[PDB]
């Protein structure tokens, strides 16, 4: 017994209870894995030029990416199921008072990725595709794997979820006790090099996507701590 | 991995440098380096008190 | 001289001739490349929908894609060849008479791999293409790459040759000495994490390929176990 | 590399956690660990005897 | 101050040197993306068989491949500007009067990278596309992917500038002082292994990519050591 | 990562060991080992000294 034996014992049941509701939401919506798909691909079909429709290069695409769609829609439909057994695992160890603020905390931290994958399904989506489908080079063809857009939208629905986040976790913090404008405005050549550094993690390993995904970050950031001064 | 390329490190050595320049820069690797030295000191402690709680705990019930 | 010298002699030796038996195939083969990716893609072919053919996004695919077969056509020809080259070379340290019943072994482990394939060939390349080519959702054309369509047709070769030889391993380990039916069911909770592992060294960095690969290794293991006690 | 990835790995420590558990999964790294020390083993010692026979059959053949 | 961060600073001026040379270039030509993409698809439009065009798997290909290539483009235009700058950096320390010859190499080595470039894109494409766009099997439609074609063009003109340096470094290195065709001819073996290294870290994760690249530095070592002889 | 395979590893061994036999590779091994070796001590030396003229420059200044 003693710890660091109960406390897997404690993950352990706290895995489960993530896989089975990761399992479980799955399941439901098994069925409906092209409907899914239809939704997401709804942006792109409206805006795919005349002659032009999707395609699947992959033997297995037809039916394992919608498969993928659905398990990675279950994701996100139980990331609070997810980030409450997290909490839960933790929470022994924030009874200094910190666990009443980072209850709804974790909560408003759930609807600001879901707004952002709304305003990205929305408003972007709509807009990305109706430039980036017209406008390729004469002679050539858009035809658009069914496997290579759910990695675009999953990405994108990636950005845009972390990037509502960031600028009301920087005023947060920079409202109550943890940080002050002028400390985060001081450490801007280091968020910089740090967006790199992050965006090299999560991007392909090719150096325009690296390049291109750094820049929002520390954009977020630099809004972030104009924000804050408004306080 | 988290998608390791050549072009990719050299950015950030190439970024680094040029905006953190050499007077942070090496404060930087040297902070760096001490959070991996603390990720290592927490992963020989865990490592052994992990250890240190199986095979005791169990012989002393065979005692 | 002495051994750790002529070891790596008597391996070099054994690397020539296999290395020269995997060129001689190749070279008898290399004229028919195009012959052998049509009866390869023959299975596609004959389910893929009406309008929906076979497409090369890649430059040098249309030549590289059947030369590329053909290399990998003459490795499974000349295992035979491979195989009987690393026993002579580790022959020496079976003097213990099992070098007696391993001889067999090899040899009927070979046309394990070769049953396997031709089962997936002949029994499943029909059946999961028939599927997975007339699954695609609405708006979307199946033109699989033939670039990807070789990757796909040969971890299928690969999977099915192992997957035939896993039973009849456990069986004959399980039949005269080595384990017993008791023993590989309290082992039974490592292989399914051994599973994991060796299907995430085999499968691309995607974690639904390795949660697919790995559940059937655990189901081959299931299997060959309930057949051990047959015996 | 046989195509390692983050969340491949990460899924490895989640199952085995789950179907080991926490007195199970702690021996089974413990004992994969004491299969890297004996490929270590090996290796020290073929990599210093083979060169014990290279150098030394050489320069004895020398003098 | 003293030395290992002066030589920082001064290494940070030239690196951000070479960064506005890159930027400056690369504005320029970002107005023309799809001119110089037409330029460097006209090889292939030209010898791709009729009914067959060139297609975007990608969502963002018909915008980011052209602003790729464009990118990759300002690299080897602002290459003078590049190796002038590591020269400069390093020029200190060749003042033992060797700087005065490695002026005109460095200068020589850059129309030679250009010519190759010249070469391949005049002499090779034609042939090469010629041939590999019309060799597919039989129901096999070419369509030849944009951002798998920049891939494609990008290391065939890497390929060729670095092949035409090759033989030109031997006799040069063989000429003065340096090497002697016998101890080339003597190092034979180990050039062997040392392009399949070599390709192991510039093509893909694929044996016949490696294997296939290879080869022709093996080639250009043995004509530059033939050459050597007739000095 | 400089794009690294298992299959392209393997075939270095394979076409190291078949040019250049069981007598010049394991020298080729020891000599490609020593430039590492090298390459560690200059990091060694590098990371050592930077540190020395950062450090010891400023807090010079302070007294």
């Amino acid at each position: 017994t003693q710890p660091l034996i109960t406390h897997l014992i404690e993950l352990r049941k706290r895995l489960l209870n993530c896989i089975i509701a990761v399992i479980v939401i799955f399941l439901c919506l098994v069925y409906f894995a092209n409907d899914i798909y239809h939704l997401v691909s709804a942006p792109l079909i409206k805006q795919l030029p005349q002659g032009s429709t999707m395609i699947a290069t992959d033997v297995a695409s037809p039916f394992f990416t919608p498969i993928k769609l659905t398990f990675m829609v279950s994701l996100i439909l139980s990331a609070p199921v997810i980030l409450y057994q997290v909490w839960a695992f933790i929470a022994p160890a924030l009874y200094k008072h910190e666990r009443r603020l980072v209850v709804p905390l974790l909560v408003s931290s759930s609807l600001l990725f879901y707004i952002g994958m709304a305003f990205a399904y929305f408003v972007v989506f709509p807009l990305a595709f109706g430039f980036l489908a017209n406008t390729a080079p004469e002679g050539v063809q858009v035809s658009t794997d069914i496997a290579s857009y759910l990695s675009f939208v999953m990405a994108l629905f990636m950005a845009f979820g972390v990037s509502f986040e960031v600028p009301v976790a920087i005023v947060l913090l920079c409202w109550m006790g943890i940080t002050s404008p002028e400390d985060l405005r001081k450490k801007r050549p280091y968020v910089l090099v740090g967006a790199f550094v992050v965006g090299m993690l999560l991007t392909p390993p090719d150096v325009f996507s690296q390049t291109l995904l750094a820049i929002p970050m520390y954009c977020l950031f630099e809004i972030g701590v104009f924000f804050s001064r408004f306080y | 991995m988290f998608d390791i390329g050549f072009s990719e490190l050299l950015l950030v050595f190439i970024i680094g440098l040029v905006v953190l320049g050499p007077q942070r820069l090496p404060v930087a690797v040297k902070t760096v380096a001490g959070w991996i030295r603390a990720l290592r000191s927490l992963a020989t402690t865990v490592q052994n008190e992990l250890t240190q709680e199986l095979k005791l705990q169990e012989f002393q019930d065979s005692l």
